[PDB]
This record gives structure tokens, C-alpha cells and sequence, in this order.
């Protein structure tokens, strides 16, 4: 039991996150109301105090005489799903014949979509994101040609054996999900759930993944968070002999059922690496176009 | 009646006679983790008053040429008071914060500081200048401790992002002709219910002069900026021996 | 359709309307969602809110 | 709450944070001419928003030796905006006015301007000095246009009358230690329901320093006085070709 | 007829000259009322703003 | 079918009958429309209409 007053009247423990604001429906843009000339002392909408940290609450109606306008412009196209549920390139896998990279008939792709600017800049607008996704795999030769080749794609989650060759025992794929398809067939396409161990993936992790002294050698792990590492995507020509043709697989991702939290300033310097926000120091450019003077267009 | 305020929590009280309201980050107050969101099974410890109080950690000098600084939470308190001890003895930690940046001058000084909070504030390097070197920021820079760290390139917040858009984050301004402090309440922000106070900095505090300090020869030239902050609804779990990193 | 509730948006305030042919909910279309929005969360997160006609600092 | 104000009319808005209330001349608001007072039979045109708005016409510099100036209504707007066009195309015109004289300084400057409105402000000449010459003021002086005209002998308002008694007319003062503007609403004043905006100036606006401007070497010496005004309830009738005088 | 909102809610045309003051009868000079010492803070008749 | 009302003819006097399989209405077939027509709009837009048996100019 609890008998001492400070304990009874304590707030220690309420899990109810009291919120100052709530969402209202807004299918269309706000209408404009008729307004007239106001010559008052005391009331002053135009004057603000930006130091407070809130945006101006001054409206059209109070700054000029307005007419009535019934605004039925839709706000549907700016929802997260409308913005993100458009498939874009996030990975390329090369399977050349007599080359340097993969002359063995197979390839392992670390599942990381940060190798392409377009898609990357979009998702990096938010800090945390939770979503399902539709992946489409387009394959063809380097000339965009289609040939009668059978391929096998396999998802190798963290902990599963990564194939070390075109003939690796791992391709038995008894538990991992695999897809067999011909280049002649249409692009393979599957749905992928939200697989993180966290409640959301995060494009930014200001921290280290483990304890201990964080000496120079291990500074490569700064910002690396396992909750964002979903695994490996392996592909191979299905055979015991080298394929007769060189191949390329372009991976497209289309997010769906999206939720995001914490907006961030949008990237304004060229991207350099997948794992970090490093930018070219001798080449810091302004965010946009510049002009000769502040008094001339 | 909005320019005057008092913040009392724990055995500490702050007063200001030139405030500009209070910001409550993302519109919500700090709160303890519910039994639904929680996942770890051990009963947490909630020290309350011994750790949820105002700690005044550091003072910087504002100069006509200052670039701006940043501090990281909870990195700043990990070695201070009873809060620090709990952060070290426990694996798991979570809390909110009440931040109060102070900076007063005279009615003849001018200048404006942008005080903001940026969740998951990852730092980048200039990549060897040419962008061909894959360098990484050292521990001393990602977790600067109480001393904070001075920004190298404010325009891009040392992370390839425009400071012009930093206002999309909870923030206030300290415009010397208007107020002498900024106050921001921040709730726990993370994709997990609890986390390590040591390996993960939930957010960063940025204090950057957007409008340079200025005054006439003869006015006090030493204008300090002091950082005071208080954890809120601190919870700790996963007890063991003390660990500093 | 009586399936598995494994969509990323299961238990979300915004009401979705989708199509699906598999037992797993995340395989469903993106569909249409509710058009609610809360600007104040980011544009006006002040403790004591001030009116449009008043002097913000008094 | 009386020192702060906002005037919005048309697509124009004025703000002031150091006002001293608002004067409504002879205690009554501008209003359109009633069917009883009216005499001309043609249906008038009432442009509304395109002409009843704030026009900022002129700026003068206040100096330690300034004498004071005057402007005439509606002479000041006859060649400006849509209002001017209507004044030119129509024989008949009538309207009220909202006048807002602006002049700010610093808490270290001093001085007081008397801002008044004088109906039927007829100008006189010094009659050859001896009073034996029956001279008359030239068009440029009776209707100075937007540039206004500087008073020759303020004490007698260039018309043989004491400025000491000018306060018997709608007025306000701009005392630098108190306010930085004067606002006066004026209704249509005349012995006829409508009249020519060209041949007749219903009233004059006078801005005269009664307490001379002063300050110490080193304070901004350029102190402007800007005149902004807005017609109210403008009505025009008797359309024909445009005429400038 | 008038259908567009701004026209319906318009003030264009009222001939009623709204007056801020009205005349009261005053055949004689105003009387003087008894008054006593007031030592208040807040109330201040003597101070004006010409 | 509960979809988006983004067809070019949404809010049109002529009643359409169409088929569709997507959430967006404009993806629908052309269908059949109402057979109303108003010739007079172009063939007889006179202010004061005259009868067939009368002398048009009187
Ligand atoms: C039969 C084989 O078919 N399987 C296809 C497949 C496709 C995608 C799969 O997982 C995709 C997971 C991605 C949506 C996760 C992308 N993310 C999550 C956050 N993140 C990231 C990257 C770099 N820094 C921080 C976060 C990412 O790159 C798994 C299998
Ligand atoms: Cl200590
Ligand atoms: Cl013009």
C-alpha cells in the first residue's frame, strides 16, 4: 500500500502522452471568406513574433479585402502513399561473362536502397519510416536485349548462408524465399512486409551499434544500425556451366502502406556514399540559383 | 504574462523576465513508457526528483564571428549527477527533456540565435575536400560531451543539409531585442521504447547565430550563452555494473 | 476477406480501403487513405496558444 | 491595446505599434449620399476596393528648422491610381478619407508635430508686404498636388489666422516620446451633396512642428514624415471624357 | 438579383451617417459634487495624453 | 465500386454508365451517355422567339 502523501499525489508512471494538437479532416483546400475594411486599434493580425517558434497565423481575410471562394482543390495527391508509392530504381546487379566483378555466374546484393539519389532524397525527408513494399525485377542483357535464360533470385536474411558460387548448396532454398523466372517472362514482382526488429526503419542513426572504445579503426560503424539491415539478395543463372549471355538486373521498389515521423531538412549537397551524409568540402554549393544583386532580378 | 516565466522541477527553479512562450516539441509532453509499448520485462527504476532537475552544463561566448555549436542528448549528462550514475549502471534508458538556453545583452546590442532540436543528428565529414576520401567523424565529434562542438560549415549543418530548413524542427529564436532565452520541452523520440544512453544520442541541440552579434565600442563585449537542461520522466532498466561507454 | 493482419499500417488512425487476393494483408494494394492532417503539430507547437488578432508577445 | 493598431482597407494594410488612438472628425463616419440629400439624377458609380485603399503619396524631411507643410484634398489624389481616373472622368465626386501621417525616431530624439485637418483651407498672400498690393496665390500654391507646399508664416497659417487655435479642428499630435503616427478619419464636408474633385478642395491637411526636432550629434539625423491616405465611400457621377483641370 | 457573397454582405450604399456623439440638454452650468481625499494607486485622473 | 471521383466528366449533366477495375475513375471505359440535345442553343438563340406560322419580321 501507499500512505505517504507525496506518493499518493505522484504522477510517476502515467503512460498517457498528453497531446497539444489533433488532426482534422481536410479533403480540400480551405475556402476564402468575404472580408471588409477593418480600421481597429487593439486588434493586429499582421504583427507576429517569430521568436516564439510558431508560423504566422495571419490569413488572407485579415490582410486584404477578400471575396468568397469555394475551394474544392483536392489534397489527396500529397498523402504519404501518393508521394512514395511510385516505383523507382534502388539497385543494379551485373552478371557479366569475362569481367572482373562477377565472372562466376552469381551475385550478392546487400539490401540497401541508398545508392540512388532520386529515391534516397525522397525517403530522407523523414527520420523514421514504416512500410511494406513491392519489388520488381527487370532483367536483360546490357543492350536491353531479351534472351532465353532462366534465373533464380533468393532472399538471404541475416544469419542464412550466402551463396559462394553458382553451384552453392544454399540454392536448395528449402526455407528462404526464392523466385525462378525467365528473361523472356515479364518482370518478376513480389510483396515484402515490414521486417525490422524495430517499430520503424530509420534513415539516420546518430550513434554506434555496440559498446566499447570507439577508436579510429571502428569509426566506420558510426551511424550503422542493424535494425536497417534486412539481409542479402542473391541472383544466379540456373546451371552448372557458365551462361552464354551477360546480364543486368535492375531492382525497383514501390513502397505502400506508409507511415513516417519527424521531418528533416532536405539534402542540398551531392551524395557521395551510401552509409553516410559525407559531402564534398571544397565544393559546398548554395541550395539554389544566385544573382548579382539583392535589388535586381 | 507570456514574457515572464518560472520553471520549477526537482530542487531547481529558473526565472526569466523576457521569454517568448514555450515550445512543446511535436506537440506532445514527455510520458513514461506504457505497458503496451514496453518489451523488456524487468521493473524499471524511476528516481524522479534526484534526476529530473535542471543541470546547468556549459557556457560559450558569442562573438561577432561565432559559427554556432551543437550538443548531444543524452550524451551531455552521461557523466553528471545522479542522472549520469543511473545512465551508467543501466543498459536501458528513456526520458524527455526541458531545455533552456540563456543569453541576455542590452537594449543596444543586436543579433539572433536559432535554437533547435534535431532528432538523430548524424554528423558527416568533408570527405577529404574532394569527396574521394570516405572519412568518418571521430568519437570526440559525434559525442562531444558537455563541452559541445563548434560547427565547421553551418550552412549545411556539417551533414549536407540546409540550415535554412532547420525550422521544420522544434525551435525558438533568441533575438536580443526581444527575448533572452529559449525553452523547448522534448518528449522521448526513438523507434524503440527504451535504448542505450551511451551508444545512442536521440537528438542534438543546435544554437546557431543567423543574424551576427553586434554592438558599439564600449558596450560589454562578453556575451555568454548558457545551456541548462532537465530530464523529464526518466526511466531506467537492465541493471548491472557501471559502464562509461 | 478473412486474412492475416500483417500490414505495416495495421492499427493506424487513417482508414485504408484496399484490394487483396492473398492470406497476407501486406500483399494488398496501397489503396486510398483518410485525408486528415494536423499542421499545428509542426507549425504551432506552443504551450500557450495566441490568437491571430492579439499581440503574440504581451 | 490602444498604442497598437492595424488599418486594413482595399488590398492595403497599415500597422503601428506606437499609436495614440484614432480621431473621427466631428464625431462621424464617412457615409454614402442619401436619396434625400442627393440632387443629381444619374446613377453613381462606386468603384469600392479599386479606389478606397491606402495611397502613400509623399515624404518630407523634418529638420531642426522646418516650418511645416500642407496638402489639399482631394487635390493630392487627382492624378493617382484608379481613384484619379474616376476623379477625371466624372464631373461629380464625394468621399471621406482616412489619413495616416507617419514619423518615427528614437527614444533619444524629441519634438512634436501638430497634424490637423482644416476644411475649406483658403490661402492668402502677404499682400506686397505693406498690404497695399491685392496679390493672390498662384494655382501651384492653392493646389500644390502630391508634393504639398511649405508654409511661409506658420504662426498665421498663411491665411491670417492663429495656428494656436488650429486644435479646434480634428487633429492629433506626433510627440516623438509617445507615438510615431497620427490617424484621422474624415467624413465628406461641404454644403453640397457632391462637387468637383478638380475645382474644389474640401479640406487641407496641415503637419506643423510646434516643438522643434532635436537630438545629439551622432543620432540618425534624417527623420522622414510620410503621408498615407485612403478615400472612403467614394462616389462619382456625371460621366464624360477625362479632364485634368 | 444578387447571388455572389461579397455583394450580399456589402456595405456599399448605406446613407446612415453613424455618429459617435449626441447632444444633451444643458440649460445651466454643471453643478459641483462633494468630493474627498482619494489616495489610490491605479486611478489617475490628472494624467492625460494630449 | 468506391473509388476516386477524378473523371473528366465528374459533375456532368449527362449520366454515364461505365466499367472500371482501378481506384481512379478516369481509368474507366467510355460507356454510354445520356441522349439529350439542345439545338436551339446554336440554331435559334433569338431573344424574342417567333412561331413557325408567323411572319418573322413584324
Ligand atoms: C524471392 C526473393 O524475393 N525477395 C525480394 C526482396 C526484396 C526486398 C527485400 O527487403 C527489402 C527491404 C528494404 C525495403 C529495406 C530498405 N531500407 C530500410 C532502411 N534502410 C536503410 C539503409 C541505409 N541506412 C539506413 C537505413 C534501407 O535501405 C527482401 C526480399
Ligand atoms: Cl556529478
Ligand atoms: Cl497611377
Amino acid at each position: 500500500g501507499d500512505r505517504v502523501a507525496d506518493v499518493i499525489e505522484s504522477s510517476i508512471g502515467d503512460s498517457v502522452s498528453r497531446a497539444l494538437t489533433h488532426a482534422l479532416p481536410a479533403p480540400t483546400g480551405q475556402n476564402t471568406q468575404v472580408s471588409s475594411h477593418r480600421l481597429d486599434t487593439g486588434k493586429v493580425p499582421a504583427l507576429q513574433a517569430a521568436e516564439i517558434g510558431a508560423s504566422s497565423n495571419a490569413s488572407d481575410e485579415s490582410m486584404i479585402e477578400t471575396r468568397c471562394v469555394l475551394n474544392s482543390h483536392s489534397t489527396a495527391e500529397t498523402t504519404l502513399d501518393s508521394f512514395f508509392s511510385r516505383a523507382g530504381l534502388v539497385g543494379e546487379i551485373d552478371l557479366p561473362l569475362k569481367g572482373t566483378t562477377n565472372p562466376n555466374g552469381y551475385a550478392n546484393w546487400d539490401i540497401d536502397i541508398t545508392g540512388y539519389a532520386q529515391m534516397r532524397r525522397k525517403v530522407e525527408l523523414f527520420t523514421y519510416m514504416r512500410f511494406d513494399a513491392e519489388f520488381t525485377f527487370v532483367a536483360c542483357t546490357p543492350t536491353g536485349e531479351v534472351v532465353p535464360q532462366l534465373l533464380q533470385y533468393m532472399f538471404v536474411p541475416p544469419g542464412a548462408p550466402k551463396p559462394d558460387s553458382r553451384e552453392s548448396l544454399a540454392w536448395q532454398t528449402a526455407t528462404n524465399p526464392s523466385v525462378f523466372v525467365k528473361l523472356s517472362d515479364p518482370p518478376a514482382q513480389v510483396s515484402v512486409p515490414f521486417m525490422s526488429p524495430a517499430s520503424a526503419y530509420q534513415w539516420f542513426y546518430d550513434g554506434y551499434p555496440t559498446f566499447g572504445e570507439h577508436k579510429q579503426e571502428k569509426d566506420l560503424e558510426y551511424g550503422a544500425c542493424p535494425n536497417n539491415m534486412m539481409g542479402t539478395f542473391s541472383v544466379r543463372t540456373v546451371g552448372t556451366s557458365k551462361s552464354k549471355y551477360p546480364l543486368v538486373v535492375r531492382i525497383y521498389m514501390r513502397m505502400k502502406h506508409v507511415r513516417a515521423w519527424i521531418p528533416r531538412p532536405m539534402r542540398n549537397q551531392n551524395y557521395l556514399f551510401k552509409a553516410n551524409p559525407n559531402y564534398a568540402g571544397n565544393s559546398i554549393k548554395p541550395t539554389g540559383a544566385s544573382r548579382t544583386a539583392i535589388t535586381t532580378l | 504574462s507570456d514574457r515572464v516565466a518560472q520553471l520549477t522541477i526537482g530542487n531547481s527553479t529558473i526565472t526569466t523576465q523576457e521569454a517568448a512562450n514555450i515550445i512543446v516539441g511535436y506537440g506532445e509532453w514527455p510520458s513514461y513508457c506504457s505497458d503496451s509499448d514496453a518489451t523488456a520485462v524487468d521493473k524499471p527504476t524511476r528516481p524522479d526528483v534526484s534526476v529530473n532537475r535542471f543541470y546547468t552544463l556549459d557556457t560559450k561566448l558569442w562573438e561577432k564571428s561565432s559559427k554556432g555549436w551543437y550538443w548531444k542528448f543524452p550524451d551531455v549528462l552521461t557523466e553528471t549527477g545522479v542522472f549520469g550514475q543511473n545512465a551508467q549502471f543501466h543498459y536501458l534508458y528513456r526520458s524527455g527533456f526541458c531545455i533552456h538556453v540563456q543569453c541576455n545583452a542590452s537594449k543596444f546590442h543586436q543579433g539572433a540565435l536559432l535554437v533547435a532540436v534535431l532528432p538523430e543528428y548524424v554528423i558527416g565529414t568533408v570527405a577529404g575536400g574532394t569527396g574521394t576520401e570516405d572519412t568518418h567523424p571521430p568519437y570526440k565529434q559525434t559525442q562531444p560531451g558537455a563541452d559541445g562542438f563548434e560547427l565547421q560549415h553551418p550552412y549545411v549543418l556539417d551533414a549536407g543539409i540546409p540550415i535554412s530548413q532547420l525550422t521544420v524542427c522544434p525551435h525558438q529564436w533568441i533575438n536580443l531585442r526581444t527575448n533572452n532565452c529559449a525553452t523547448i520541452i522534448v518528449p522521448y523520440i526513438n523507434a524503440l521504447p527504451f535504448d542505450s544512453a551511451l551508444n545512442h544520442c536521440n537528438f542534438g541541440l543546435l544554437v546557431v547565430p543567423i543574424s551576427p552579434l553586434d554592438y558599439d565600442q564600449g558596450a560589454t563585449p562578453v556575451i555568454p550563452i548558457t545551456i541548462t537542461l532537465a530530464p523529464m520522466c526518466s526511466e531506467f532498466a537492465g541493471l548491472r555494473q557501471a559502464v562509461t561507454q | 476477406s478473412h486474412e492475416n493482419s500483417n500490414s505495416a499500417t495495421e492499427g493506424s488512425t487513417i482508414n485504408y480501403t484496399t484490394i487483396n487476393y492473398y492470406k497476407d494483408s501486406y500483399a494488398a494494394t496501397a489503396g486510398k487513405q483518410s485525408l486528415k492532417q494536423d499542421p499545428d503539430k509542426f507549425a504551432n507547437p506552443v504551450k500557450d496558444i495566441f490568437t491571430e488578432m492579439a499581440a503574440p508577445l504581451k
